[PDB]
Order: structure tokens, then sequence, then C-alpha cells
């Protein structure tokens, strides 16, 4: 059943939709988690890395620095997507800055924190540069 | 007159606008100064190399996907016996393929290595 609804370009239909309307927050919620369900999938990570998807999410968290909500599934979803490319020859800037200070506004936030600090050893379990930036 | 009052209308001397969304990351210029005047530009539009060549004269784009991975740098290799012209690829995967610049059925890989290749100058010292 999963690999049919893979199939069905599920992940190609939500991404667009979440990214060509960056308004109305309440589907930038749901779509990060609909987004958030179909990481965990056997098939997920190949066809997400290839959409483009990470792009999408750093996109979203930078127009909501606000929200709390899509603060904390932005951060736990990038660590969950992030790869070798993204981060290749230790490019990785805008993950650094959005990562901390997403982490500063949202200091007192458990969850927020937890997520953040989870993603940031996923990250820096790839490449040690990154600890620089 | 602002604008005719410029030295970048001057000394601009062609514009080349290549096809819809396409990211080519390195470029190499096929130079033998009597052959061919043109360009080979490694695209990275997409996570899988592909080689393109650009005739300058005719503003003829052709591609090709060839690499399993991006091309990150491109060098050309003449070698003036026999008269052997070479481009070689490096990928972000590791390998590093080689196409005869005047052959197009000459793919030979070389050494997988380590990681990805990041440059590929080429010079001689003598020696190439």
């Amino acid at each position: 059943v999963k690999k049919q609804c893979f199939k069905n370009d599920i992940h190609k239909l939500v991404l667009a939709a979440l990214n060509r309307f960056i308004g109305n927050p309440g589907i930038q919620k749901c779509g990060l988690k609909v987004i958030s369900s179909i990481v965990h999938f056997p098939d997920a990570l190949e066809m997400l890395s290839l959409e483009g998807a990470m792009d999408s999410v750093l996109h979203t968290l930078q127009m909501y620095p606000d929200d709390q909500e899509i603060q904390c599934l932005g951060l736990s979803l990038i660590g969950y997507l992030i790869t070798k490319k993204n981060v290749f020859i230790g490019t990785g800037h805008l993950l650094a800055k959005i990562l901390v200070s997403s982490l500063y506004r949202f200091k007192d936030v458990a969850e927020i924190q937890t997520k953040g600090f989870q993603t940031i050893l996923a990250i820096l379990k790839l490449s040690a540069s990154f600890s620089k930036l | 007159f602002d604008i005719l009052n410029s030295a970048e209308l001057v000394c601009l001397t062609r514009r080349i606008l290549l096809p819809k969304n396409v990211i080519v990351e390195c470029m190499v210029a096929t130079h033998h100064n009597s052959r061919n005047a043109s360009i080979w530009l490694g695209c990275g539009h997409t996570d899988r190399g592909q080689l393109s060549f650009l005739d300058l004269n005719t503003e003829g784009y052709t591609s090709e996907e060839v690499a399993d991975s991006r091309i990150l740098c491109l060098a050309l290799v003449h070698l003036p016996v026999e008269k052997e012209s070479w481009i070689v690829s490096g990928t972000q995967s590791g390998t590093l393929l080689v196409i005869n610049t005047e052959d197009g059925k000459k793919r030979h890989t070389l050494e997988k290595m380590t990681d990805s290749v990041t440059c590929l100058y080429c010079n001689s010292f003598q020696k190439n």
C-alpha cells in the first residue's frame, strides 16, 4: 500500500501544494505533518531528495520564525531528510543560520531544543566541518 | 547617452542563453586555436552528471547524460603525438570518466577515488 501511494506521486503533489502557496499557515502545518509521516516510509528518502523538499522546508522555516508548531516540525524534519549532497564540500550556511536562530528564539521550549539538537547531531555525523559554521 | 556611455556596451561581444532550467557548474573551452571553437559544460541541475557541447559559431547545444553523479570539474588534455585530444571529467561519486574530444564512443573510466573529485587542472612542467 505504501509503495502504491508513493507511485501515485504523493510527494510531488504535497511539495507543490506547500511550496507554491506560501501563505495560509494551516496548509504549511498540514504539509509538514504529511511529510513527517512520509519520511519514515521504506522508499521516501530518494524521491524526497530528488524533488528538492529540503529547500521548501528551509524556506518554510524562514517565512515562519514565530510559529511554534511549524518550527518544531521543521526542526524534527531537517535531520530526517538531510543528506551528504545538502552539506556537500562543507557548504551549509543557511542550515546553521536557521538552526541557531530557531534554537535561540525558543530557548525555554524543551521539545524544540531537543529536536534541534538531535538534528544538529545528525548533521555533525555527516560532516565535521559544519561545527565551524 | 548614459547607456551608450559605457565600456560594457563596447566590450561584450556575445551573449548566449542556455536552454530553460539548466544548472551548469563547470566549463572548459575546446581550444586548439584551429580545430573548433566550442565549449564543454558540466550540468548539475539533476543528480546524474550530464556533459553538454556548445558549438559557438552555431550556438548549438547538445547534452548527454553519462555520469551517475553530477560533474564537478572538467579538463582538456591535448597530446601532440598522433594529434590526440581528450576531455576528462570529475564526478561527485568519485569516478573519473575520459572521452575523446573528436570521437564520441571512447568512454573509459579510471580509478574510483575515495570521494569527490574537486579539481582536474592539467599543465606541463616538459611532461604533461
